[PDB]
RNA sequence: ACAUACGACCAUACCUAGUGGAAAACUCGGGAUCCCGUCCGCUCUCCCAUAGAUAAGCCACUAAGGGCGGGGUUAGUACUCAGGUCGGUGACGACUGGGGAAUCCCCCGUGUUGUAUGU
RNA sequence: AGGUGUCCUAAGGGGGGCUCAUGGAGAACAGAAAUCUCCAGUAGAACAAAAGGGUAAAAGUCCCCUUGAUUUUGAUUUUCA
RNA sequence: AAAGCGAAUGAUUAGGGACUCGGGGGCGUUUAGCCUUCAUCCAUUCUCAAACUUUAAAUAUGUAAGAAGCCCUUGUUAC
């Protein structure tokens, strides 16, 4: 299989990513990153929870896969399949090798075993917006899925308005002005610095 | 001791411990004290010190 | 058997030990490597240069 | 479907070029090897006869080349040759021989070589450099300039050509070749010298007259309606150029006045500035954008 | 009102595609150098042609371009055996417009059994007067946008000189 | 592993960014004598005449001019000694210094300083002083109230 | 001040779209004998400066224009030099004496100038 | 991660005319791709060969002429004592 | 180092807006008929690079801070 997760833990080295010159590399365990109603606008989920990192090391793809299927079954099995959307936002580029045991230490450069996602201090790793009436379910599957990672993480519910950068009050304030316009699952704001003609027909509710 | 310091100090004068000059403050004293900080405890010495 | 293959852990001591020497500077520098063609004719200003000068003293009086 | 080229990181990422070189003015390749001096002569100025032609005119300079801009010597055009005579054709092969004798003199005055070097007096076809002249002093060598053709081809017969041997005539030397004057052949590399005179003496515009008039007199009076009008029959060319020469090396500074309306270089300004549109402020394209927008939403 | 706006033929450019050399594309070169009155010029095959055979380098087409009352005429005797009918497929946005014929022979030529039967593809290049604004050497540079043509410009153009029908 | 003349010159002897294409013909335009202090700044554009990239970012002394280049003295570092190394330069890879502009304006400043303290009787400061504590002033409050302020409290901002 | 020629810096000058342009200049323009060059006088070359037109080039102005340039904000943040028998199992972090960024974002601007001859 | 023991009378030298990869519209056979035309097109092409620099009235491409791939001996640069 | 990817190259997660078709498949057939499923395009979006980069530090590094200098006048030369 792997070598246990203990042994790639801190980035003691430079990103090797999967490129030209690193080929052979396997795939990630990790290959779907948005789970839930992901299709919902903004306004519909204004809560948002994200489980941080608070440590400078190495997640693995197996690890994030396991995190992303434990938190997923919670807020499905209690939230509902429609009443959450979830992002993991840590993506495994660095590829860590394994010198398999010519022999002894010479020739010592390894092949690639697997990858792996480098974090820092304050990253976020997992985010959920909801309801504000899913506020407990959003922590509890946060911190079920908390046991999946190596290091400390820590679940911190967001000011902001769900994955906007907006605090609520700003985007509320920014929303009734009509300075926001509804975009696919996200909003697009009015920057008054473009075409006037466009922009009048873009953000109509802007210019009452 | 670092090269640096060492000749910072051997310029002023401080080759031995508990060795003590009067220096007049300017930007190119300031900064060379500043650098051998880590080895000198200076001050603003008064009529009687003197 | 194996050993160290290189290192310049003492090189820059070893270079302190005495100074580095920097070739003093002088009034006449060589004029190797100058153009030929302006040597060619600095010889000869040098020339007619040092004999206007003997002539100076000896009556010509510039 | 398409997929836009021209967005904003391709207009973040385009380097433009030199302006010069933008307005399809200045072969800046051809131009490093015209004004580079050898470092070596230090502040010896490297002289250009640059020539250009316009629709209407011939404009010859003797420029220098400054760390901050290149220096006018001396200038001649095709105007001032209506002040020694020549009022049509002003932009022909023996109009350009003219204007280029006319800046030679003129180059050899204002530095004061022109008792001396006096070129040829009476033109003709062969081809010769004007040489070092001797005086009290000894051998003195001519002033040297090199012809600066800009981007005009440099086939046989060139105007460009015309005014450089109008200027090796007048007394300047330019380093140069036979081989692409008019009257050339190139089969045999021979000069014929005799096409070549009557190129600087405009004698290829008269018998065009001549065959014009004998052939097709509708299109010879369309043509040379200015000469019909001025009487200035195809005979009296060859005289009226020598002429003009004659007078060219009499008086280089001879002043033509145009029949342009004159006045101050201060009126002109102030006229000027009366059709000058000024910019709009902040504020009025400020006031501007509100008037767009009420206009458009009662539209809407 | 259009000062110097009119619309002029810059050029009329007519090609031979025959596909591969010999002298069939010879004879093409024959009746195209008949036609124009000069000689024409063979295109050289740019890339692997597996369609003749063709890898490179190798003349599989003539043509030659004509301007003037020359060009003028051509292209009338053209749209001669077109019946003045286009359609509207045929004009470019830029302004210009083209057409094929699947035998010369319907043309001002008499049929010669030697030289065979060719058709050929008809080009028309218009202009507004001051093009050469674009293709000068020096102060070389782009025409207004006003100044260009329209397909819809170059359509009523053609249906006004030529009585012709665009479908 | 290589030790090319060239190696490692990735970004040095690289043009800017849009700074690619003519080369501005002041560089050309440029005169230099003898015991001109110069610039050695490598232009990739130009091959010719190319230093080693030991010299990119160097400051020499001309001792030779020629036709297209001239000859730069620089003194490299090499073990416990210094050694004078002569180096041919095209012009294009040549600036002039204002390494001596600062003492070179500064000597004519004291030069009039000199003529001016002498035609008027008080001698002035010729040699520049370092930077000197500041003296004793007074600032007023008035209509400049002081803003009291203190540590903020934390809180989380994402 | 405007135009032209030769430039310097080489987008505040580029790119797109619209409107206007005194005088002169520039331009488009007309002809293809000669010099010259093309499949084609398209380009290049020659001849005309009459005629026509500012339609285009060119110039100016406009655009909550794209870009570019300058400033602010990001931020004393990220980072980093030196220090401690500092904290922490560690990862790493804080502090002491110093230096100190870059996006997003916001605001402003859209060429300056030399020589010569002219209007 | 790769490259070299070669290859070139031009793929060396000089000069000039031209502007490339690609895309959008169009034209009998002809289409996804053959040729022709126009408009966009900062190089996204090409430059013998690895990779990195560099190059647009060129350093690319085509055309014209050539043998500076010549003779003589020094100076200098890198690897370096 | 840091920073960036609604900036080039390369990697990469998600939905939207339309195109008319651009491929396929259909419904009431040269009907630019009306649908659909991808693809392209576009303005946005999550996350990255030892052999990517528009930017870009700290530390460290080249040169200079006069008498062999500066100012004035005019002597030599075959360059
Ligand atoms: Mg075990
Ligand atoms: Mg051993
Ligand atoms: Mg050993
Ligand atoms: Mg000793
Ligand atoms: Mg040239
Ligand atoms: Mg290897
Ligand atoms: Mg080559
Ligand atoms: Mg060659
Ligand atoms: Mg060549
Ligand atoms: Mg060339
Ligand atoms: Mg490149
Ligand atoms: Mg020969
Ligand atoms: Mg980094
Ligand atoms: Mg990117
Ligand atoms: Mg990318
Ligand atoms: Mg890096
Ligand atoms: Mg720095
Ligand atoms: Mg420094």
């Amino acid at each position: 299989a792997r070598r246990p997760a203990r042994c790639y833990r801190y980035c003691k080295n430079k990103p090797y990513p999967k490129s030209r010159f690193n080929r052979g590399v396997p795939d990630p365990k990790i290959k779907i990153y948005d789970l839930g109603r992901k299709r919902a606008t903004v306004d519909d989920f204004p809560l948002c929870v994200h489980l941080v990192s608070n440590e400078y090391e190495q997640l693995s793809s197996e690890a994030l896969e396991a995190a992303r299927i434990c938190a997923n079954k919670y807020l499905v099995k209690y939230a509902g399949k429609e009443g959450f959307h979830l992002r993991v936002r840590a993506h495994p580029y660095h590829v860590i090798r394994i010198n398999k045991m010519q022999t002894g230490m010479r020739g010592a450069f390894g092949k690639p075993q697997g990858t792996v996602a480098r974090v820092d201090i304050g990253q976020i790793l997992i985010s959920v917006r909801t309801r504000d009436s899913n506020r407990a379910i959003a922590l509890e599957a946060l911190r079920r899925c908390q046991y999946k990672f190596p290091g400390r993480q820590k679940i911190i519910v967001s000011k902001n308005w769900g994955f906007t950068p907006l605090r609520r009050e700003e985007y509320l304030e920014k929303k009734a002005a009509g300075r926001v316009r509804v975009d696919g699952a996200y909003v697009q704001f009015l920057t008054n610095h473009g075409n006037l003609e466009e922009n009048m027909r873009r953000f109509p509710d802007a210019f009452k | 001791i670092p090269p640096k310091p060492r000749k910072i100090l051997q310029l002023l004068r401080l080759r031995q411990i508990n060795n003590g000059v009067f220096v007049k403050v300017t930007k190119a004293t300031a900064e060379m004290i500043k650098i051998v900080e880590p080895w000198v405890a200076y001050g603003y010495p008064n009529l009687k010190s003197v | 058997a194996k050993s160290k293959n290189s290192s310049q852990h003492n090189q820059s001591r070893k270079a302190h030990r005495n100074g580095i020497k920097k070739p003093k500077t002088q009034r006449y520098p060589s004029l190797k490597g100058t153009d030929p063609k302006f040597r060619r004719n600095h010889r000869h200003a040098l020339h007619g240069t040092a004999k206007a000068l003997k002539e100076f003293k000896e009556g010509k009086r510039e | 479907f398409h997929k836009l080229v021209k967005n904003s990181a391709y207009y973040s990422r385009f380097q433009t070029k030199f302006k010069r070189r933008r307005q399809g003015k200045t072969d800046y390749y051809a131009r490093k090897r015209l004004i580079t001096q050898a470092k070596n002569k230090y502040n010896a100025p490297k002289y250009r006869l640059v020539v250009r032609f316009t629709n209407r005119d011939i404009i010859t300079q003797m420029v220098t080349s400054e760390i901050n801009g290149d220096k006018i010597f001396a200038a001649a055009y095709s105007h001032e040759l209506r002040a020694y005579g020549i009022n049509h054709g002003l932009t022909n092969w023996a109009a350009a021989y003219a204007t280029g004798l006319l800046l030679a003199r003129r180059v050899l005055a204002k530095l004061g070589l022109d008792k001396t070097f006096t070129g040829v007096e009476e033109p003709n076809g062969e081809y010769t450099l004007t040489e070092a002249a001797e005086t009290e002093d000894g051998e003195r060598r001519p002033f040297k300039a090199i012809l600066d053709v800009g981007l005009a081809r440099t086939s046989t017969g060139a105007r460009v050509f015309g005014v450089m041997k109008g200027a090796s005539d007048g007394g300047i030397f330019i380093p140069h070749s036979e081989n692409r004057f008019p009257g050339y052949d190139i089969e045999t590399e021979e000069l014929d010298t005799e096409v070549l005179k009557k190129y600087i003496y405009g004698g290829h515009v008269a018998e065009y007259m001549e065959t014009l008039a004998d052939d097709d007199e509708e299109r010879y009076k369309s043509q040379f309606v200015k000469y019909i009008e001025d009487d200035v029959e195809a005979d009296s060319l060859e005289e009226l150029y020598a002429e003009a020469h004659k007078q060219i090396r009499a008086d280089p500074f001879r002043k033509y006045v145009s029949d342009a309306p004159k006045k101050s270089k201060e009126e002109w300004k102030a006229e000027s500035l009366k059709y000058k549109k000024a910019k709009l402020s902040r504020e009025e394209r400020k006031a501007r954008v509100e008037a767009k927008i009420k206009q458009l939403l009662a539209e809407q | 009102q259009n000062p110097m706006r009119e619309l002029r033929i810059q050029k009329l450019v007519l090609n031979i595609s025959v596909g591969e050399s010999g002298d069939r594309l010879t004879r093409a070169a024959k009746v195209l150098e008949q036609l124009s009155g000069q000689t024409p010029v063979y295109s050289k095959a740019r890339y692997t042609v597996r369609q003749f055979g063709i890898r490179r380098n190798e003349k599989i087409a003539v043509h030659v371009t004509v301007r003037g009352p020359k060009a003028e005429e051509i292209l009338e005797r053209g749209l001669k055996v077109k019946e003045y009918e286009l359609r509207r497929r045929n004009f470019s946005e830029t302004g210009n417009f083209g057409f094929g014929i699947s035998e010369h022979i319907d043309l001002g030529i008499k049929y010669d059994p030697s030289i065979g039967i060719y058709g050929m593809d008809f080009y028309c290049c218009m202009t507004r007067p001051g093009e050469r604004v674009a293709k000068r050497r020096r102060c070389k540079s782009r025409i207004g946008a006003s100044h260009r043509i329209t397909r819809e410009e170059t359509i009523r153009w053609f249906k006004q000189r030529f009585d012709g029908i665009v479908r | 592993h290589a030790a090319g003349l060239r190696s490692g010159t990735r970004y040095a002897f690289s043009r800017g960014f849009r700074k690619h294409g003519q080369i501005p013909l002041s560089t050309y335009l440029r005169t230099y004598r003898v015991g001109d202090i110069v610039d050695i700044k490598v232009n990739g554009a130009v091959q010719k005449g190319m230093p080693h990239k030991f010299y990119h970012g160097k400051t020499g002394v001309v001792y030779n001019v020629t036709k297209s280049a001239v000859g730069v003295i620089v003194y490299k570092r090499v073990k416990h000694r210094y050694i004078e190394k002569r180096i041919n330069v095209r012009i294009e890879h040549v600036k002039p210094s204002r390494s001596r502009e600062d003492f070179l304006r500064r000597v004519k400043e004291n030069a009039e300083l000199k003529k001016k303290a002498k035609a008027e009787g008080v001698p002035v400061q010729l040699k520049r002083q370092p930077a000197m504590p500041r003296e004793a002033h007074t600032v007023s409050i008035a209509d400049n109230k002081p803003v009291t302020l203190a540590p903020v409290a934390y809180e989380t901002t994402i």
